[PDB]
């Protein structure tokens, strides 16, 4: 388990030990209907048509265009008075909508900040550890070699 | 600001008293009968425990679209979605077996380089005698 | 998706985490080798 | 999350890592401890 980052490593050693590891992996080895038509939309990447009969018509047609053109009076009509309620307000009901917008991003930056703290100080509380004890190996590798050359030197 | 459930910027928006997490009435009303608990917690709420606490949309000025253009690319954008989340949740699970399986490669080898090293070290301390 | 994300990303870390625990320990096997063989022959 | 799980695992395997060369240490001295008792006994003979 323990390996030192904050402590130690090139990437050779990453290349060597990854081959290693390479190694002994070459030894192991609640919807209906609609989500029936919704993934075949989606795989077949074709959405399903609208009508597109409103824009085009014609003029001297017939019953069928009769109704198509009485279709396009109150469509306009609806149209027209769709767009006067919007110009009445104008920019005032757009900008009150653009303030709301202004609240709804500072606060996810906040929290951006919120665990930019938390995170550095996880890693923060790691690399004393990892001082701690980079030093007492350190001592014990000193102790090691005292002792291999201390029992050559006594035989 | 946002619902819990959906991701949605909630119209009325209701919290309930078990954990504080605000929700969209009709999504938090639709999970209570389902399976009467909160959806995060996992913890037993009602309807009744429910607690109800404006915003605006400019409708574009160019609003036949609202039932031709507009509803078409919210159904395209809901199904495309969908679908590449599906994707990305396969993978996910791929990727956690070879995650896993090399996780279990490199356990095996530390535990046959612990006999090695030790021994090793073991040795040179009889070497002397 | 997120939870799942929460296993892929602590293994991937626990993983070269651990892979670097090889890497120390090879060198110092190596050196085990190097070591006893020089003096053994002496 | 991975930070936070990162020290958990580490904080765990210092211990283990140190224990092992504390008691490696321990061997060491042993022979540190004898060897000199042989040479001590090289004036005894004297």
């Amino acid at each position: 388990m323990d390996g030192l980052s904050f402590v130690d490593i090139p990437d050779g050693y990453k290349n060597e030990i990854d081959q290693l590891v390479k190694k002994e992996f070459a030894n192991i080895k609640a919807d209906n209907s609609v989500s029936t038509l919704t993934n075949a939309l989606y795989t077949e990447y074709l959405k399903q048509r609208n009508n597109k009969k409103r824009r085009t018509p014609d003029f001297n047609d017939d019953d069928d265009t009769l109704f198509l053109e009485e279709y396009r009076r109150k469509y306009p009509r609806i149209d027209t008075s769709r767009y006067i309620p919007n110009e009445s307000s104008e920019v005032s009901l757009l900008g009150i909508v653009d303030s709301y917008l202004k609240h709804q991003e500072i606060v996810l930056d906040t929290l951006l900040p919120q665990t930019v703290s938390n995170q550095w100080r996880i890693n923060n509380d790691y690399i004393r550890q990892t001082c701690t004890i980079v030093e007492e190996m350190n001592i014990q590798q000193r102790k090691q070699i005292n002792d291999l050359e201390i029992y050559r030197k006594r035989l | 600001m946002l619902c819990a459930i959906s991701g949605k910027v909630p119209r009325r928006p209701v919290l309930s008293p078990k954990s504080r997490t605000i929700f969209e009435k009709s999504l938090l009303e639709q999970y209570v009968k389902d399976t009467g608990n909160d959806p995060i917690t996992n913890e037993p709420l009602s309807i009744e425990e429910i607690v109800e606490i404006s915003a605006q949309q400019a409708s574009l000025t160019e609003s036949i679209p609202n039932l031709l253009t507009s509803l078409q690319n919210e159904w395209d954008a809901i199904m495309l979605e969908n679908f590449k989340l599906r994707s990305t949740l396969d993978s996910l699970t791929k990727k956690l077996s070879t995650v896993m399986y090399e996780r279990d490669a490199a356990k095996l080898v530390a535990a046959q380089l612990l006999m090695e090293k030790n021994e090793d070290s073991k040795d040179l301390p009889k070497s002397s005698q | 998706l997120d939870s799942l994300t929460k296993k892929l990303s602590t293994v991937m870390y626990e993983r070269d985490a651990a892979k670097l625990v090889a890497a120390q320990l090879l060198m110092e096997k190596n050196e085990d080798s190097k070591d006893l063989p020089k003096s053994s022959q002496q | 999350s991975t930070l936070c799980h990162h020290s958990l695992p580490a904080l765990i395997e210092g211990q283990r890592k140190y224990y092992a060369d504390y008691y490696a240490y321990r061997q060491e001295i042993r022979s540190l401890e004898g060897r000199r008792k042989r040479l001590q006994a090289m004036l005894n003979s004297s």
